[PDB]
């Protein structure tokens, strides 16, 4: 039960996003369950890459295109790292992946 | 019949409202509407062998 | 533990209170966002377009009413009526 | 299921699908009507509970 | 009533269930739906064409008759194919009609 | 009479006293916007800087970027002034951008002033609450002044260091006057070398300086050759320019 | 202040999808000789900023060109695309779109007795594109407006309801020609947007920047 | 579950039309020419004539008419004939 | 508005064993989403009826001057034969299948969300 929000917090949320996604779901209740997807969409359309899944797709980079959606959920993890993080600082110690070789 | 019009220059400015105003609509009202759910689902179905396998690695419950 | 100060303004629930407001585009929001970051860096070619032809076609009329000023004159200086006098 | 989701859907209420089903373009599979039953049961956290 | 919720029920059951196709029989005498629809179409026209005309039917045709003029006229400002002429022979026949 | 009645109505009307006392509602809207027509003014910063005092812990994301880059261009430091702006961005640190934040850093790199949870939320909002390709947008001398901030800082985030490294390209400096460029390489590959990491596109800031060496010294050159080297062993390759074609 | 909510998965929101989905598919974004990865995303996106936005474009001129021309098939109401200035007014504006693009890919200077026969049937474009628009909503229309004063002729001079196999069988003639109509005037704003993607896409190309240095195996 | 919470607002127009109708208005207004079938008198003519003889015949068509070209006014038999 | 798996955690962690299994109901019910209720009619709304009277003042007016046309008994059979397929449109359009031929134009909508595939998301 130490990190448990966080890994309910997203179970709940994409249970109810799945459930309603397509069907009738608003989209004022993704942008409140998901403020920083939406966020990081209206990046691209104000800077005029509202095509660049498209633009990914007609240049083939299919793990230009894995990484364009891994980079957009990238946030799911932030608050664990940002925990595990404040464990280690506390413990006295760095926090792992903050580090190039560790 | 009806050919040329009492001004050439008002139909053509009627034109460019009208283009004009369904390029404002397009890019200011429907496509972010069209891309915070085009880019929700393509996201997700780009990201989710990455996440989950992110998400496998990281929890501890195993 | 993880205690919601972590999760705060990364990740919500669906809300059990009442449904938000829409979050709106930066677009949505101003005009001068969308015309300064969008409308001329992008789309000055079709407003360029537009406006060639709003002028050119300010030409034409402009040449259809000197051709009507030309014949209107080239009756009134030579006796006839510049017109067929309605029908009624 | 996902036909029965939509059926409820405002899409479904307006007046050209009024009288329409969704199950009509592609009906529920096996697995997606029984695992809608499944989890009718599990909507009781107690049955949840004691099934686990 | 409520003025947006009765016939919107009401346009709705017509729209939906009420079906001359099958109310009046008609399958007796059509083959498909399909071409039920297909001269019901052609009926509306044929139906909307002579309404409009006899709605206001002693009037001078804009469009050019063939050559043929309607009943016991055959002479008079309805079937007169100038207009300026007609237009004084009408204003003649309006005074004793 | 009526010079006379201008001149005193100039004299006690309009004058800078009374330009400050309309400038005390919204503070962040005239201090950014009189700093750009180039009032510097630095004790009529001073009145500034405590009518916001109060207001900071509330701004928006658009009105702290306002207050930063308007107190660096006045480059006024009231150090109990940014540190409500610094907790202004590391609790809203979600809310912000990259290109609010290459410009709240830049500030804060030029007055010495940071935090370590400071330097955790800037960088978390720019690896995680930000685009990625928000760094491509940047323009790479604002970058290299975030790559400095944390190596003066002696802050080392690898997952920063690859979301920063992406705005370093042939298109990103291109776009630099080559006075800027160079002050720019020199700037980056100094941050590079001092976490010791190199990333696949450190080759287009170290092909930058080596596409044209006749700006550079043999001492900075040396600096260039040295992170070269420290980069070619950890991408498992050697250096190769590209003549175009 | 306050936008409007909108439901996931509407119709609109799926038509649009798929209209713009459709006309950014035509001019498609070209495959580099690199991998696409983290060395080559500001090439990829510093080539997608010097594209010009016909995907934005092709379906502004869709959209406005099918609701303009489906007005006509509206009662009470005529197409604006069967005016000569609107619709011939859009083809010069699609026209002069691809010029200041092609014109602004060098520093807006005008490009031995070939080049005057290029230029021609290049300038050709600009009337051809909106006066195939303007015809086509203006020869349909006209055509009905013919063929309804000769179907008129016959119920105006035989009985109403009377006489109904001569009349029948020219109320199924414009009952077909306004059932053609309707595919005109959906191909009419396909056709006037297929080919300003062409037109407009003969400009749209730039030198990749890519990587000027590398570091190879 | 939403259903009813999309049927709460009603209809509602696109975004904004009333910049596309005060555009199309402002320009079937703002000719800068005179209103189709009308000349710019002077107001010594405007003030001495009748409005009977101000109309034309040729602007008030008969509203259904049974002769083509009838009019509903006959202005001014004051012709320069 | 704090999130309601933290009030699913608060609210299990002070109940007693006791009244565990009947408070789970209650705990249920309390985190569930809000699906607001379906309120009263209140009908046409201002922009409804400016819709429907700018647009019947509008038919009118083009009625009104496709009256007077010179060729106005045409142009009024035009819209009988305009009218006539928008009747035949009604009747003929499948309207279920062209609901889910638009559904499969968005690639949103053309298949199921894909993420989160809950043997990932587990805490035992
Ligand atoms: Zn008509």
């Amino acid at each position: 039960e130490e990190e448990e929000l966080w890994l309910l917090t997203l179970t709940q949320q994409f249970k109810h996003i799945q459930k309603h996604f397509g069907i009738d779901l608003p989209h004022s209740v993704v942008a409140h369950m998901d403020p920083l997807l939406i966020k990081k969409i209206d990046w691209e359309t104000t800077n005029a890459l509202e095509d660049f899944d498209i633009t990914l797709d007609d240049m083939g980079a299919e793990d230009a295109k894995e990484q364009w959606g891994a980079e957009n959920l990238s946030h799911h993890f932030l608050p664990l790292i940002r925990y595990r993080r404040d464990l280690a600082r506390k413990n006295g110690d760095r926090y792992g992946p903050d580090l190039v070789n560790g | 019949m009806k050919l040329l019009p009492e001004s050439l220059q008002q139909e053509a400015a009627t034109a460019a409202v009208v283009a004009s105003w369904v390029l404002w609509h397009l890019d200011t009202q429907l496509l972010p509407t069209i891309m915070r759910e085009h880019k929700l689902h393509a996201c997700w179905a780009a990201a989710a062998k990455r996440y989950n396998e992110k998400l496998f690695k990281l929890n501890p419950s195993y | 533990v993880l205690g919601e100060v972590y999760l705060k303004d990364i990740l919500r629930t669906p809300p059990t209170g009442a449904i938000p407001a829409n979050v709106p585009h930066p677009f949505q929001t101003s005009f001068y966002t969308y015309a300064t970051k969008k409308l001329i860096p992008r789309h000055w070619y079709l407003l360029g377009g537009f406006t060639f032809t709003i002028t050119l076609y300010g030409i034409l009329d402009g040449l259809r009413d000197s051709g009507k000023k030309k014949a209107y004159d080239e009756a009134i200086h030579a006796g006839k009526t510049p017109y067929t006098a309605g029908g009624h | 299921t996902f036909a029965q989701r939509l059926n409820s859907s405002p899409a479904f209420s307006s007046f050209l699908l009024k009288r329409e089903k969704a199950e009509s373009e592609v009906p529920p599979s096996e697995l997606e009507l029984e695992a809608a039953q499944k989890a009718a049961e599990l909507e009781d956290p107690e049955v949840a509970l004691r099934t686990l | 009533m409520a003025v947006t919720s009765f016939l919107g029920k009401a346009f709705e059951k017509y729209f939906y269930d009420f079906s001359a196709y099958e109310q009046f029989g008609l399958n007796r005498f059509l083959s498909s739906k399909g071409q039920y629809v297909a001269l019901r179409h052609v009926g509306f026209v044929m139906v909307g064409v002579n309404v409009l005309l006899a709605a206001n039917f002693p009037f001078n045709p804009p469009f050019p008759t063939i050559g043929m003029c309607p009943a016991g006229w055959e002479g008079t400002w309805v079937c007169q194919a100038d207009k300026a002429k007609a237009l004084e022979m009408y204003k003649e026949w309006k005074k004793s009609n | 009479p009526s010079q006379n009645l201008v001149s005193t109505f100039a004299n006690k009307v309009i004058v800078e006293e009374n330009l400050v006392n309309v400038a005390e509602i919204d503070v962040p809207f005239w201090s950014y916007w009189l700093s750009s027509a180039g009032f510097t003014s630095k004790d009529a910063f001073v009145k500034f800087a405590e009518a916001v005092k109060p207001k900071v812990a509330a701004l928006s994301t658009s009105d702290i970027t306002n207050l930063t880059v308007a107190f660096k261009r006045a480059n006024y430091y009231d150090k109990d002034l940014f540190t409500g702006i610094e907790a202004n961005v590391s609790a809203n640190f979600t809310k912000f951008e990259t290109e609010q934040l290459l410009q709240i850093v830049a500030t804060f790199d030029a007055f010495n002033h940071s935090s370590v949870a400071f330097l955790d939320d800037v960088a978390d909002s720019i690896t995680y609450c930000n685009h990625y390709l928000a760094p491509v947008r940047a323009g790479a001398d604002e970058l290299a002044t975030l790559l400095t901030y944390y190596a003066k800082n002696g802050h080392e985030r690898a997952d920063l260091l690859a979301t920063v490294a992406r705005g370093f390209s042939e298109v990103s400096l291109g776009k630099l006057s080559a006075a800027q460029r160079k002050d720019t390489v020199l700037s980056a590959l100094k941050a590079f070398q001092t976490f010791g990491f190199y990333p696949e596109s450190i080759e287009a800031v170290i092909g930058a300086a080596l596409v044209s060496p006749a700006e550079y010294s043999a001492e900075e050159l040396k600096e260039v050759e040295a992170v070269k080297v420290a980069a070619e062993n950890a991408l498992g390759g050697e250096f190769v320019l590209i003549q175009e074609g | 202040s306050s936008v409007r909510d909108v439901k996931t998965g509407s119709l609109p929101t799926n038509f649009l999808t798929g209209v713009y989905r459709f006309w950014r598919s035509q001019n498609p974004a070209e495959k580099p000789h690199d991998p696409v990865n983290d060395r080559l995303l500001p090439a990829v996106v510093d080539a997608s900023d010097k594209r010009a936005s016909i995907g934005t474009w092709a379906t502004t001129f869709f959209c406005t060109i099918i609701s303009c021309n489906l007005l006509g098939l509206m009662p009470f109401n005529e197409a604006p695309t069967s005016g000569l200035g609107f619709a011939t007014g859009l083809g010069v504006s699609v026209w002069a779109t691809a010029t200041i693009l092609g014109l602004s890919k060098t520093g807006f200077k005008f490009p031995f007795i070939f080049v005057p026969l290029e230029t021609i049937s290049y300038t050709f474009r600009a009337v051809s594109l909106g006066v195939r628009l303007w015809v086509n909503m203006l020869a349909g229309h006209t055509l009905l407006h013919i063929l309804t004063g000769m179907a008129l002729a016959l119920p105006f001079s035989l009985g109403f309801f009377s006489m109904v196999p001569a009349t029948f069988g020219v109320c199924c003639l414009l009952s077909a020609l306004v059932g053609l109509e309707y595919l005109v005037a959906v191909l009419q704003s396909g056709v006037f947007s297929i080919l300003s993607t062409v037109y407009v896409g003969e400009f749209n190309h730039d030198k990749f920047i890519g990587p000027a240095a590398k570091i190879v195996k | 579950s939403y259903s009813a919470y999309f049927a709460k607002a009603g209809f509602q127009f696109p975004a904004g039309l009333s910049a596309l109708v005060a555009g199309i208005v402002a320009l079937n207004v703002c000719t800068g020419r005179p209103t189709k079938g009308t000349k710019e008198i002077s107001n010594a003519e405007y003030n001495a004539t009748p409005i009977g003889y101000l109309q034309s015949p040729d602007q008030h068509p008969t509203a259904f008419p049974k002769v083509p070209g009838m009019k509903d006014v006959h202005g001014s038999p004051h012709h320069h004939h | 508005e704090g999130n309601s798996v933290a009030g699913i955690i608060k609210s299990v962690n002070e109940t007693s064993g006791a009244n565990l299994l009947s408070s789970l109901k209650t705990i249920k019910a309390q985190a569930a989403p809000i699906y607001p209720a379906a309120a009263s009619s209140t009908g046409y709304s201002t922009q409804a009826k400016i819709a429907l009277f700018g647009a019947l003042s509008w038919i009118l007016y083009r009625a009104d001057g496709q009256s007077k046309a010179h060729e106005w008994i045409v142009d009024l059979n035009l819209n009988v034969l305009q009218a006539a397929w928008l009747i035949s449109f009604s009747s003929l359009i499948p309207f279920r299948a062209v609901y889910f031929a638009f559904r499969g134009m968005a690639p949103a909508t053309a298949s199921t969300l894909n993420g989160l595939k809950t043997f990932s998301s587990i805490s035992l």
